[PDB]
Order: structure tokens, then C-alpha cells, then sequence
């Protein structure tokens, strides 16, 4: 018996929405990727994060999660 | 309304009666209470889970 | 403030217990304490309760 | 205090007794809280030697690491422990020692 | 001790992960790395418990006296304060024997 939340998740990251939310969530983290490894990212103190990107991504799977879930379980 | 005046006749009805009526209330209204509000929540309360944990 | 200080909103879970008619789910409670006990006690205390 | 802080890196795990009615979001957040951490913060998120990333917990970094995992417990009356089954299950208990 | 054990080897890479969610918090298993909330474990499977030099040990865990090896440390794993009764270690355990057998397959490296 699977974690039912991880279960749910990952069946709406599969949706439209949810596709497209990671993949801007991806975008991101590779342009944060490329500006770790560039010289002279340590004294920057203006870095990119992808904190937003996530947030979207986690609150829309929050919203289709949260009515659903106590239905499986005990 | 003849059901009142069968009991009052147009008298308003007095402070014993009142009273009285208030004990009976109370004793009547709070068992009709529990008894809807514990079997709203069949299942959930501890009486009902004791009885399901026997082993 | 940014969404990170903020920190994300918690979603809406259907308790059991939401609802001016619902009592809580003793069977739940009771689960609940096994696992306080086995694994949240060895660093959190529950002072105030009896 | 020293005791508790000593045994977890400085950090003070508070008492539970009243964490359902001292924290905006009562049950949802506990229960978002203990079955949201991530495998790995968010790029371009440093973490502080030690901090755990939450998305949940305001400012993101949380001493406390995720402590429920699928079946680390077994329910006495045969319940699959899952983690989000043990999260609600224990966020329940902690609501009515709340209340 | 064997008669009540059963180790067997693993993988090495969901070891290191099961290492790093449900065990580096408190611990540093590499040569040279520092005592925390719990003691460094690099090299723990030849010594004694309780032996890792400037680290405040329970007397339950000094008084254990086990040689730490692959059915010991598995049995350990598996309920902590079982086996070792007034441990101050922290953690239910890993009730699942694949998963403990994967997490001492890649301990045992790290650690010698
Ligand atoms: C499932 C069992 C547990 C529950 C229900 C639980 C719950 C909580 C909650 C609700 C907080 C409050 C966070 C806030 O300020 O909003 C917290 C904090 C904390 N917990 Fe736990 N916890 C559990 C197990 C543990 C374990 C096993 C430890 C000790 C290794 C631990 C260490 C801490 C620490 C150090 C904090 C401080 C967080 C900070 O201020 O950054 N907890 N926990
Ligand atoms: C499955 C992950 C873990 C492994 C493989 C592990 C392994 C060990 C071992 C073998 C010992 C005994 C060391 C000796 O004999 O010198 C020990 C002790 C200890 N561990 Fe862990 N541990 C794990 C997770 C944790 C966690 C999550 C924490 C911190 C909350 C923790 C806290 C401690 C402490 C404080 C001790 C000292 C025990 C005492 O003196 O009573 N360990 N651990
Ligand atoms: O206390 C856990 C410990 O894990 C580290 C390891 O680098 O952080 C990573 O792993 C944690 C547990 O899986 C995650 O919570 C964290 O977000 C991740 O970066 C340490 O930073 C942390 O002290």
C-alpha cells in the first residue's frame, strides 16, 4: 500500500496544467543551473531562485489533492 | 386557537406553569439533542470505537 | 513580503471533524497518540496534558 | 531548554500541546507541514548547514528534518501507516489535545 | 547476534539517499567528519559501541558492547530502542529488510 498524497500528486503532475507547471518549474532550474556554473556567481547577491515556479506548480497540485485525499484513507 | 383555550382559556399561561415547564424543557430537550448528535456521528465517538476494538 | 517569508498556504482537507455537527474520529485520536509516542515524543513534549 | 536544544543543533522542538491553535492554519497546516518536505529545495535555494527545506514553513528552511515515512509504525488495528495516513492520524490527536 | 537476522547485500545508491533523508541529519559518515546530534560513523563496523573518541555516549550504548557488523547493525535498524534499551538516538527505525539491507550496503563503504 502506496502513499495515497505522492499518489495523487503524481497522477495530477500528468494533467495539462500540471505538465505545464513543472516545465516552467524546469525552464527555471536550468537557467539557474547555467548561472551556478558561470564564474563569478558567489558575489552576485541578486541570485535567481525558483521558489515562485515551485509555488505555482505546489499550489495547484494542493487544490486538486486537498478535497480529494481523506477519501483514502482511514 | 381552540387548541390553547383548552388549556389556558385566555389566560396567559402563569409563571409556576412556566417554570415548570422550563424543568420538563430541559430534561426532554437535551436527551433529543444528544441522542441526534451522537448518531449524526455514528462511528466517530469512543463508545462506538471500544466496542470495535476487541481483540 | 515574498512567497518564500511567507511560506505556502496550506490547503483545505476534508476533516472529519470540520463542521459545527462533527465530533472528532476517536479511532483517529487514538492512532494519532500511537504515533506521537513512537515518534514525535522523543523530542516533543506534551506538558499540558493529563 | 539546553538539554532539548543540545539533542537537535541549537533548535528548541516547542511543545505540542496547543500547536493546532498556536499556528495560522490550524490541522491543514500541521498535516502540510509534516507530509510536504521535498526530496531537495527548490534551485537557486542555498540551505543552511543543517535546515531542512518546507515550503509550508515561513521562510522555507525548518530545523526539523521529515520524520514520516510509509510503515515506519504499525496500527493496532491493521490500518496501512502511511505517511499521510500517520499525518492525519497524529494532527487529529494533536487537535484534541489542542481542544 | 545471528539466528534472528537475515543481512543481505543491496543497492549502494538507494542506500545513499535512505542515508541521506533518514540518517545524515545527526550523522557524518565520512573520514574526518565531525560529531553532531549523533556520533561520525565512518569506520563503524570494525570498533565497539560507544567508542567514537569526543563524543558524549549513553551508558546504555557504551554498555552494549556489540561489534558493530552487517546483522548487528541491521537488527539495530530495525528498532533502535529494542535493542538497545535508554539509547538517546532518535528514529523508530527502518522496519522494512530490504531497505535496512540497502542502507548497510552503501554504510559499509562510506565507512571504510
Ligand atoms: C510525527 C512526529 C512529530 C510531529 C507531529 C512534529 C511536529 C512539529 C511541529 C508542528 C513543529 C512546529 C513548527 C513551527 O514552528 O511551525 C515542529 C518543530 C520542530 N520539530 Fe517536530 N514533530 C515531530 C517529530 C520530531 C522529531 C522526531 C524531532 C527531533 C529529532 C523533531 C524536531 C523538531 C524541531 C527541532 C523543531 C523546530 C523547528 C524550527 O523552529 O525550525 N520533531 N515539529
Ligand atoms: C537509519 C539512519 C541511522 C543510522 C544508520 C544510525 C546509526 C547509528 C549507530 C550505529 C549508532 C551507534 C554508534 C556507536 O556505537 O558508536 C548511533 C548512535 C546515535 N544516533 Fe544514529 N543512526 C541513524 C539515524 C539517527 C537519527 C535520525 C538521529 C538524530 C535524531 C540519530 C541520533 C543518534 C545519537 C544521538 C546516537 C547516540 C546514541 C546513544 O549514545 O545512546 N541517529 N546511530
Ligand atoms: O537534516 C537533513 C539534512 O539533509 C541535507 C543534506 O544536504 O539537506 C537535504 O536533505 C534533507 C533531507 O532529505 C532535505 O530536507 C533538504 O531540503 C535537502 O537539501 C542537509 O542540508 C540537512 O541538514
Amino acid at each position: 500500500v502506496t502513499d495515497q498524497l505522492e499518489d495523487l500528486r503524481e497522477h495530477f503532475k500528468n494533467t495539462e496544467e500540471g505538465k505545464a507547471l513543472v516545465h516552467h518549474y524546469e525552464e527555471c532550474a536550468e537557467r539557474v543551473k547555467i548561472q551556478q556554473q558561470q564564474p563569478g556567481y558567489a558575489d552576485l547577491e541578486h541570485k535567481e531562485d525558483c521558489v515562485e515556479e515551485f509555488f505555482h506548480l505546489q499550489h495547484y497540485l494542493d487544490t486538486a489533492t486537498a478535497p480529494r485525499l481523506f477519501d483514502k484513507l482511514k | 386557537s381552540s387548541l390553547y383555550k383548552t388549556f389556558f382559556k385566555r389566560n396567559a399561561v402563569f409563571v409556576g406553569t412556566i417554570f415548570a415547564g422550563a424543568f420538563v424543557f430541559q430534561t426532554v430537550f437535551d436527551t433529543a439533542i444528544t441522542s441526534w448528535y451522537e448518531n449524526h456521528n455514528k462511528g466517530k465517538l469512543w463508545k462506538d470505537v471500544k466496542a470495535r476494538i476487541a481483540a | 513580503m515574498t512567497a518564500a517569508e511567507h511560506g505556502l498556504h496550506a490547503p483545505a482537507y476534508a476533516w472529519s471533524h470540520n463542521g459545527p455537527f462533527e465530533t472528532f474520529d476517536h479511532a483517529s485520536i487514538r492512532r494519532g497518540y500511537q504515533v506521537y509516542r513512537e515518534v514525535c515524543a522523543a523530542c516533543h513534549s506534551l506538558d499540558r496534558v493529563a | 531548554e539546553q538539554a532539548a536544544r543540545a539533542a537537535n543543533q541549537g533548535a528548541l522542538p516547542p511543545d505540542l500541546s496547543l500547536i493546532v491553535k498556536a499556528r495560522h492554519g490550524g490541522c491543514d497546516y500541521i498535516f502540510s507541514l509534516l507530509t510536504g518536505y521535498p526530496d531537495e529545495p527548490p534551485a537557486g535555494v542555498a540551505l543552511p548547514p543543517g535546515s531542512n527545506y518546507n515550503p509550508y514553513f515561513p521562510g522555507g528552511s525548518i530545523a526539523m528534518a521529515r520524520v514520516l515515512f510509509d510503515d515506519m509504525v504499525e496500527y493496532e488495528d491493521g490500518t496501512p501507516a502511511t505517511t499521510s495516513q500517520m499525518a492525519k492520524d497524529v494532527t487529529t490527536f494533536l487537535n484534541w489535545c489542542a481542544e | 547476534a545471528k539466528e534472528s537476522t537475515g543481512f543481505k547485500p543491496g543497492s549502494a545508491k538507494k542506500g545513499a539517499t535512505l542515508f541521506k533523508t533518514r540518517c545524515q541529519q545527526c550523522h557524518t559518515i565520512e573520514e574526518g567528519g565531525p560529531n553532531k546530534v549523533g556520533p561520525n560513523l565512518h569506520g563503524i563496523f570494525g570498533r565497539h559501541s560507544g567508542q567514537v573518541k569526543g563524543y558524549s555516549y549513553t551508558d546504555a550504548n557504551i554498555n552494549k558492547n556489540v561489534k558493530w557488523d552487517e546483522d548487528s547493525m541491521s537488527e539495530y535498524l530495525t528498532n533502535p530502542k529494542k535493542y538497545i534499551p535508554g539509547t538517546k538516538m532518535a528514529f523508530a527505525g527502518l522496519k522494512k529488510e530490504k531497505d535496512r539491507n540497502d542502507l548497510i550496503t552503501y554504510m559499509t563503504k562510506a565507512a571504510k
